[PDB]
RNA sequence: GGGAGACUUGAGUGCAGAAGAGGAGAGUGGAAUUCCAUGUGUAGCGGUGAAAUGCGUAGAUAUAUGGAGGAACACCAGUGGCGAAGGCGGCUCUCUGGUCUGUAACUGACGCUGAGGCUCGAAAGCGUGGGGAGCAAACAGGAUUAGAUACCCUGGUAGUCCACGCCGUAAACGAUGAGUGCUAAGUGUUGGAGGGUUUCCGCCCUUCAGUGCUGCAGCAAACGCAUUAAGCACUCCGCCUGGGGA
């Protein structure tokens, strides 16, 4: 659940957390760790290529098994874990044959599950299947969008899509964001939706918590310069003062849609959203 | 739940006394049984019996009804009360009608018209009036 | 009269379709007991039954 | 459940056929009690059921105090048996 | 315990032995999480009151099975047949 | 009144039965509206007292076939049922409360009321997060009018729905606190119980608990209430003391 503290300091205030009661231990499989470098948002130029990034908490890598294809034998849940890499919280699981592995965890997963893959798999929590043997209406996340790849989609805390049909060698998904497009049949899904559903509702509480989250401060065109944001400059306070809002680079904010006009996947988007 | 039966039984016999019935029946006690040899002896009701039941018996009340089917029983109030006990000194003996009614009244002599209890110079609590 | 009392059965199946018809006019539609003779208790067990039998198509919900 | 409640009321009947005393029904409104709060702690919406959960609370509360007015040595050793305050 | 009746219309297309197979797996559902099914018999095939999945005949198959309340042999058995693309429909009712 | 005893009518338990939109959880079914898509098809559709706004040749309205989604559950349906009240109406299953009718095995007054407290408490409203078909404050446009910040018409946001948590107010009304006993009848209806017939159904009598109407005695200022008292009585609680200010 969501714990909030108390205001025994301005920093402290308004701040709320996880208690993370749903985590069972705090020692990740050596097994399945991997190391990893805080490239601060710059890429093999050097260069900043992404604003905002750096800093913050020394992560490792928990190699998470999104393919989910070992369908030979059932995997048991052994513990549910923090994992500082992504949103959901992940479930190391062995395989009766002794194979080790992280999955993501579902609402609802439970210590003890005996979680199966395969087309011949029961539909339960946590179980993996191709889409197209998941029943209509099903929730589902941890969808991949080619075979064999691994699950793409669906994967944040408290995410979730829906099966709505079959056509053709397609199978009809909502995603969570809204969107409904045909995704391959041959594509593997997890039932069930992530699980950590609270950590929307978390209040960061305070800047340095963002820095610890490796967030860096995030400057306001409207207070740079003309030659460093298109909003730059001006005396006093000004409004945008421009026929549209635009990004450091010249690129409307507001409404302009960015998609490419001529993605191949237009095809396969059926309604869009967002 | 019943709290006063003594004013339950003077309400028994005030309403069967206002159809004019013939009897009226209750269930059976002490003060009961005074109270109804009290009104038999003093003529305001017509005859007293009992039956043997295995609660706490019964007591039967035959009304009087003068000629013309006049009622003898003009009414009857209920004065000690559960909520608030009324006793009266001998001196303080009340007369009903100027004697016209009675006081029933319950005293260490026993339960007794107001009559008796002036007579003998004594009080106690007076349970009923009855004209 | 109220025909379930006078054929006798305490039971109402909503499998029995024949039973049920006699008790929906055309378009399917419930008869008031005040029409079709039968008590309030049976009214009720019928009303049970032909929802049920409406819901598993074994009586039509309209035409 | 039926059999439950003869079990307990053979458990703590004062005497043979004794299906009435402060002993028996208290401890069966017990049992009813505890099963009741599991159910509303299930379903803490149910306020219908929690209203005769409180009447049940109530009543052997009444119970409890009579059987204390009556004999003192039986309270305690019913509020003994039963784990009571 | 509880006596349940379960009635459910088998889609008209399967086959012979689609049909015996999908009644075996579920009576064993319901064996297999601790309910005594005292009978299963195909009622009937009939025509639907209305179309249903773009049926308008079902085979009308009835089970009769008894359970404790608590045992989830009726939930499970509405979760597969819910899943189930042979069942059009089915529904439990307690009964006598 | 206190103490020591006994008793079963009050009260409760036991045993055997009855009905129910009682509550909570999870599912599910059809009608219909709206929207989306595709045919057919041509000039209106919509709406008013009359109009106009609006939608429509970018092909509407209509009609046919599908798909999505939300909300409420036609017929049954009834001063019918249930709940302390608010209130509860599709169907299914799980959990679950209460009520009533018998019997008389059990306890043996263990009961009533109940300030202060605690709990629930329509609709609107508030917070977080979802959902959002229809309806619809606000708002916009068109009418009306002297004006029309309205009634009327066309749209339409919050809200109405869900989960959790606040709010604790209503003509929250039977404008009638609870408990108990007594006091003509007549006639409906709901759930039982017993008997006398009846081949069963059914018909008659009795009786218990609700719900209605009519109507004695009595009460009332009158209106009217009248075994579901607003009559006759007792116990406890709440509340009133001219109108306004408030
Ligand atoms: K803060
Ligand atoms: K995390
Ligand atoms: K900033
Ligand atoms: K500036
Ligand atoms: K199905
Ligand atoms: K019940
Ligand atoms: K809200
Ligand atoms: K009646
Ligand atoms: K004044
Ligand atoms: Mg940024
Ligand atoms: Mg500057
Ligand atoms: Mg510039
Ligand atoms: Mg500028
Ligand atoms: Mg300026
Ligand atoms: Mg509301
Ligand atoms: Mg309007
Ligand atoms: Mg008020
Ligand atoms: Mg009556």
């Amino acid at each position: 659940a969501i714990k909030k503290y108390k205001p025994t300091t301005n920093g402290r205030r308004n701040m709320t957390s996880s208690d993370f009661a749903e985590i069972t231990t705090s020692t990740p499989e050596k097994s399945l760790l991997q190391p990893l470098k805080n490239n601060a948002g710059r890429n093999n130029n050097g260069r900043i290529t992404v604003r905002h990034q750096g800093g913050g908490h020394k992560r490792q890598y928990r190699v998470i098994d999104f393919k989910r294809n070992k369908d030979n034998v059932a995997a048991v849940v052994k513990t549910i874990e923090y994992d500082p890499n992504r949103s959901a919280n992940i479930a190391l699981v062995h395989y009766e044959d002794g194979v080790k592995a992280y999955i993501l965890a579902p609402k609802g997963l439970e210590v003890g599950m005996r979680l199966v893959s395969g087309p011949e798999a029961d539909i339960k929590v946590g179980n993996a299947l191709p889409l197209e043997n998941i029943p209509v209406g099903t929730v589902i996340h941890n969808i991949e969008m080619k075979p064999g790849k691994g699950g793409q989609l669906i994967r944040s805390a408290g995410t979730s899509a829906q099966v709505l049909g079959k056509e053709g060698k397609y199978v009809l998904i909502r995603l969570n964001s809204g969107e409904v497009r045909m995704i391959l049949a041959t594509c593997r899904a997890t039932i069930g939706s992530v699980g950590n559903e609270q950590h929307e509702l978390i209040n960061i509480g305070k800047a340095g918590r963002s820095r610890w989250m490796r967030k860096r401060p995030t400057v306001r065109g409207s207070v740079m310069n003309p030659n460093d944001h298109p909003h730059g400059g001006g005396e006093g306070k000004t409004p945008i003062g421009r026929k549209a809002p635009v990004s450091p680079w010249g690129q409307p904010a507001i409404g302009y849609k960015t998609r490419n006009k001529k993605a191949k996947s237009d095809k396969l988007i059926v309604r869009r959203r967002t | 739940v019943m709290t006063d039966p003594i004013a339950d039984f003077l309400t028994r016999i005030r309403n069967a006394n206002m159809v004019k019935h013939e009897t009226l029946e209750v269930p059976a006690s002490k003060i009961k049984r005074d109270i109804a040899e009290i009104l038999k002896r003093e003529g305001f009701i017509r005859d007293v019996e009992y039956i043997e039941d295995d609660k706490q018996g019964v007591i039967r009340v035959f009304l009087k009804y003068g000629k013309n089917e006049e009622r003898v029983i003009t009414n009857l109030k209920r004065i000690s009360k559960p909520g608030l006990r009324a006793y009266v000194k001998a001196d303080e003996v009340p007369k009903v009608l100027n004697g016209l009614g009675i006081a029933i009244i319950s005293t260490s002599e026993g339960v007794i018209t107001d009559k008796e209890a002036r007579a003998k110079n004594i009080g106690g609590e007076v349970i009923a009036y009855v004209w | 009269v109220d025909y379930i009392a006078a054929n006798h059965i305490e039971y109402i199946d909503y499998k029995d379709t024949e039973l049920l018809k006699r008790f929906i006019s055309e378009r399917g539609k419930i008869l008031p007991r005040r029409v079709t003779g039968t008590g309030a208790k049976n009214q009720r067990k019928l009303t049970i039954a032909i929802k049920r039998a409406r819901i598993m198509g074994l009586l039509p919900f309209v035409s | 459940s039926q059999e439950r409640k003869n079990e307990i009321i053979k458990e703590y009947a004062r005497h043979e056929g004794d299906t009435g005393s402060p002993e028996v029904q208290i401890a069966v409104l017990t049992e009813d009690i505890n099963q009741l709060n599991e159910h509303a702690r299930t379903h803490k919406k149910d306020h219908h059921s929690y209203r005769g959960l409180m009447k049940k609370i109530g009543h052997r509360r009444n119970l409890l105090a009579y059987l204390r007015k009556t004999d003192i040595q039986r309270y305690r050793e019913l509020i003994q048996r039963l784990g009571l305050r | 315990d509880t006596k349940y009746e379960i009635m459910y219309i088998i889609r008209p297309n399967i086959d012979e032995e689609a049909k015996t197979a999908l009644v075996e797996r579920f009576d064993t559902i319901l064996k297999d999480n601790g309910a005594e099914v005292i009978e299963s018999k195909d009622w009937e095939k009939r025509r639907l009151a209305y179309e249903m999945n773009g049926f308008r005949e079902g085979i009308y198959h009835i089970v009769n099975v008894t359970s404790p309340s608590t045992a989830g042999a009726i939930n499970e058995f509405d979760r597969l047949a819910k899943i189930n693309d042979d069942i059009i429909r089915h529904m439990i009712v307690k009964v006598e």
